[PDB]
């Protein structure tokens, strides 16, 4: 690595959601030999059953410098003029690093990805960023990883998994957002599966409809969690961002909250602001995949309704279901929220001076 | 021909101690009962104590509790005589009882209780019947043996269920259900089998109470997703006390995931957002903000349909916004009688009697 | 009458890949099948390159892999003459799909590949019915199906299910395992819907193995409290790659509770203790240092009969000891001949050939 | 509190596990107002849904200086020459105080209860010492309140629960060890409830017969995971105690686990003994209820089998399946066995010199 600077957002966009489409052994030069045959001999071992997958597979996925960094280059980061370009590498190659049960393995695979993104992607071309994962479900480990690379230039955020064994607002990952404060980090929280609990909080879905409609709930747990338990409170400069989780549910779940709020609130005394009061400074989340409503207009509603400052594109590129800032709105959608959910919102939430 | 009645979809019973189930149980449970020392299955979702537990308005008994008894809800309910007719839910935990023989007959207690001690003594009063979830089978022949009694209007069920209620072992009840005419009401509370939320467990209960929309998300996800509206094609859904306001953010995008994934599902023909307009209704209590200037007109509108709701009380849970605190949500007076009359009536079918 | 034969009553195919159930699916499963990019769901229960997974000694096919093949199977299974017949378990993890027609058809279809490609093959085989465990009175029909051919010799469960096999939702695979004379196996392996423990995830496969023998008297105490020996008084079940070291101190509690508790499952008129050791049998692979001298006649002694015992190799899997080891740990002659031929007369009736 | 000698067993015994009988307002002298309110409102909200009681009630349980202390000294201490009872109060009053979803309430509750006992019970009569209750899952609170009270001469151990959100030998519960090394105290785990999954791994049990033989499997999962994460190596001073979840059945459920480790020890190459090496300076188990084998001399060579040295009596009083330290061995029972049970195994457990 050389240096870098800080990222710049000028004309162009931020894309907060990028799947860098990696390579085979592309990790085995940051992994030492010790993981190399553990994995060889046992996998990673995640919360299933299985050997290879995950509990939901996708039943269709699957297409089409240097590694693939020139398809990245211009199939996106050109395309559409991506001044930031946020990278969320989930699989080492598809369940998260993270995820792994055997923690130190999880580790050693969260740091090998960390150190690859880094050289491959973002230095070659810093429009590109890495949000570094980290084993939250074992705070020491993300602790020591935050503290190794955080502070690098080419890291805009910490990454983490939607499903957790706990509530994200529980004393578990406090020190994660301590270490996260200190590194003048913010947290993106991307969809996953697993977890260590059932993908609903009432059973496992059957068909494709309830598995893909039923990752938004996931989000409404942690958002829940997040605020009510002063987590906010206590780290006063937090953001955290929901990542894949749509958006214009969140308005009604959280116009919801201060209304059962203003009955029970006495059961949370030493809760500081009222509930909603904390989403302007807290809590962002990406618009892919766009909700459609029958009526175009109830969108930009609904979107204020959540925060118009707080909502930030992603294209969640390559994926089947990916959005295009031109495409993704609807062409009655007031000019200026737009506009922010593409440039002011994400550089607010990612530290990028105005 | 005749006008339908204003109906109040949800007031509750409260019973008094597990003492009270002891004249309805077969000697074997009731020696069961006397000698358990009466462990009583008084549930966590309304605490007893909590401000939502009951009105300072209501009337009490000699503890101080509020809808012990059919004279003191009726007094409260009917004293303005803007009700005709109230549906009784009572929420006394026996879908908690483990023991799946021990659950059916404090099941079939209960309903005997609510029959002789609430039923009989007030015409205006209707009750849904408590099931054994455990064992749909058993649900369903607890379903049968009350269809005689036409006091008894639906079907009572948890939003937390063990299993989706989608998923075959739970076609019994539906099918039972719609053999008896009945519709089925999903009402919060769970058997809390599992964390109730997919993230684990939620640390208070105003974060638990909230929350809860996001598991009947999932179960109208499975209900549909598996076809239960294909199969039982006459099926009616209730949804009370679980708010309102997140419906049409999980409509637009379980409809738009059904159009990616139709061949997975090709049962569902027609779209989920006409499914959900045509077979689920909801109670009006809690509103959740819908009560504010133009925002029941707004929710309807986003909703797509003016058949949904129907108006409950929830008598006697303390709200922020009182039963017909709606009014200052609409402009709309033909809304307000769809609310009130119209849309309960496709649930019931009573009209005002004389 | 005629001799017992020796059988081997525990050993492995191991599907080459989820390609290979193309030619048994119809044309919606199949062209689901290749649209989904053929995800497999080779379990983890015995991880591919871990040294449980196969012997250095086995016969592989072109990818190194054991077991793939009824002819490579065969070639080691009867290469000394000892064995007369083997009993096929194939663990592909169609339990682990949650589409539940599709777990359905995927089973259908494991059965077909097991009864063309290995049963057709050689008749000194046997196999055992994979059924589709989500949905029970699926289940039960596609044991129906299965019991007009005399090669399919078992039921196949899990040790880990959904909901434990004594609940009513599972009688009908004991029904219809009774109604078709077939002996009800459970084989380690799970379907992952709950953490495999009552405390949360295991963190490496060694971990899940060995704790897996848990969950085996969990459902070994559901199926009798629940009543299935009176409901199903010819039931025969076979634990299958579960040890057998820990039965003894569990029947002895589980003798003491019972007459601590008999009028709450009345149904249990008989001791647990005999009922356990009159219907349940357990295979000798792995021995769990059952083999060292003296261990085995100790075993017995403690479990207090010699008729559960039965014969396994467990092939194609390494254990720390052999499959025919366990005579260094008795004295008795007639014990080792129950532990051949006898025990297991008593689930297949299989006799000598000629 | 004055001041207290460090405990002494001559010619008495030990008693590892005492229940003491509380009181109503108790604990009210020791909780601030806050929790006094919050307590009024809400209860102890827990794993259930259930305002008062646990998911799996008694069946029958309840019978019968000052307080309660005159009847614990006549029926229990004086009639057994008790010099050593390990006083174990999980109910305020019957679910666990660590338990409570609320943490801070939890650790308030756990804070009343040790200084209650400390001046209630052990300063009056120091034949008593306090296992001081601490929350588990929050352990920054569980140190905090280790290092308040642990080093007080009346507390002879740390107490926790059967049942966790994670297994014992996680980095979750680490900094507890590691306080409790430091105030050189041992760590007890009573049998318990709750914990966040279904009291088995595979299902929640249903009859009496179920629940209460499944107590043991939570033990066999706590004792694998607390050895094969290596946490003695990590902590080589620390001591734990198993209660009230038998003990024969540890003997073989270590022998499968040695046996399988011989094969599958790759996975784990961190781990510096063979697992059963670390049975003897680190795992306890106490005996109440005891083993009862159809051929009492099993129970001896079980025991042995486990570990002669850390098998501790335990009376369970004043519950109904309590032990009397006469009664509960079989007479031929090895009598230098029976005496280092009583005295020299619990001894050295909790550190008392001889
Ligand atoms: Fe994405
Ligand atoms: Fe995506
Ligand atoms: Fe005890
Ligand atoms: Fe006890
Ligand atoms: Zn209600
Ligand atoms: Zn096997």
């Amino acid at each position: 690595l050389g240096t870098l600077p800080a990222p710049s957002v000028t004309t162009g966009i931020v894309d907060a959601d990028i799947h860098p489409v990696p390579q085979d052994g592309a990790l085995e030069p940051y992994l030492d030999d010790r993981w190399k045959k553990h994995i060889r001999e046992y996998g990673v071992r995640t919360t299933t059953g299985l050997q290879f997958i995950s509990e939901y597979p996708q039943m269709y996925g699957g297409a089409m410098p240097g590694s693939d960094r020139e398809l990245l280059r211009t199939q996106l980061l050109d395309k559409h003029n991506i001044q930031l370009g946020v990278l969320q590498c989930l699989a080492p190659g598809l369940n998260p690093a993270g995820q792994a049960l055997n923690q130190e393995l999880a580790a050693a695979l969260c740091r090998a990805t960390n150190d690859w993104q880094l050289e491959h992607l973002v230095y070659p071309d810093p429009r590109m960023r890495a949000a570094i994962p980290v084993t939250f479900e074992t705070p020491d480990y993300a602790v020591a990883e935050i503290e190794r690379v955080g502070a690098d230039p080419g890291v805009v955020a910490v990454l983490g998994t939607s499903k957790t064994l706990e509530p994200l607002g529980s004393r578990k990952y406090w020190p994660i957002y301590e270490a996260s404060v200190a590194q003048n980090l913010p947290i993106q929280f991307h969809l996953s599966q697993g977890g260590g609990h059932a993908n609903t909080g009432t059973g496992w879905t059957s068909y494709h409809t309830e598995y893909h409609t039923g990752h938004v709930q996931s989000f409404q747990s942690q958002l829940l969690s997040l605020v009510l338990s002063g987590t906010f409170d206590r780290f006063p400069t937090l953001k955290v961002m929901f990542v894949e989780g749509n958006v214009a549910h969140f308005a009604p779940l959280i116009q919801r909250m201060d209304y059962t709020w203003e009955t029970l609130r006495g059961e949370l005394p030493d809760l500081q602001r009222k509930p909603s009061e904390y989403i302007r400074d807290h809590i962002w989340a990406s618009t892919q995949p766009i909700d459609e409503p029958e009526k175009p207009e109830h969108l930009a509603e609904l979107l204020e309704e959540f925060c118009g400052d707080n909502v930030v594109f992603a294209t969640d590129y390559p994926h089947f279901d990916f959005d295009d800032p031109e495409t993704a709105f609807p062409r009655s959608f007031p000019v200026d929220l737009r506009d922010k959910i593409l440039r002011g919102n994400g550089m607010r939430f990612f530290g990028v001076t105005n | 021909d005749g006008v339908p009645a204003v109906v109040d979809c949800d007031v509750h019973a409260v019973l008094p101690s597990p003492h009270s189930l002891i004249p309805y149980l077969d000697e074997y449970w009731a020696d069961q009962l006397v000698a358990q020392l009466a462990p009583t299955y008084e549930p966590n979702y309304h605490p007893r104590g909590s401000a939502i537990a009951q009105h300072s308005d209501a009337s009490v008994d000699e503890n101080g509790r509020a809808a012990t008894t059919a004279e003191n809800l009726v007094k409260d309910v009917f004293a303005d005589g803007f009700t005709d007719f109230a549906v009784v839910n009572c929420l006394y935990g026996v879908q908690q009882i483990h023991q799946p023989r021990r659950e059916m007959a404090h099941a079939r207690a209960l309903n005997h209780w609510i029959a002789n001690e609430w039923l009989d003594k007030d015409d205006r009063l209707r009750a849904s019947i408590v099931v054994p979830q455990g064992s749909p089978r058993a649900a369903a022949e607890e379903i049968d043996f009350w269809s005689g009694d036409k006091r008894f209007v639906q079907v009572l069920l948890l939003g937390q269920s063990e299993l989706l209620y989608g998923r075959e072992i739970n076609w019994p009840i539906w099918e039972a259900a719609e053999a008896a005419g009945l519709p089925v009401t999903l009402h919060i509370g769970g058997v809390f089998r599992q964390a109730p939320t997919s993230v684990g467990w939620p640390a208070s209960h105003l974060e638990w109470y909230v929350g809860q929309q996001s598991n009947i998300e999932a179960q109208l996800n499975s209900i549909i997703s598996e076809g239960i509206l294909q199969k039982f094609p006459k099926t009616k859904i209730l949804l009370s006390e679980l708010g309102f306001n997140w419906l049409p953010p999980f409509m637009w995008k379980f409809d738009k995931l059904w159009k990616s994934y139709r061949p997975d599902i090709p049962w569902v023909q027609e779209s989920p957002l006409e499914l959900i307009r045509e077979h689920v209704r909801v109670t009006t209590s809690p509103s959740d903000g819908a009560e504010e200037a133009g925002r029941l007109d707004s929710i309807v509108d986003r909703l797509g349909s003016d058949r949904m709701l129907v108006y409950s009380s929830d008598y006697p849970h303390k709200h922020h916004s009182g039963p017909r605190d709606i009014e200052n949500g609409t402009h709309s007076p033909e809304l307000l009688d769809r609310i009130y009359r119209r849309n309960a009536f496709d649930l019931y079918n009573l009209v005002v009697p004389s």
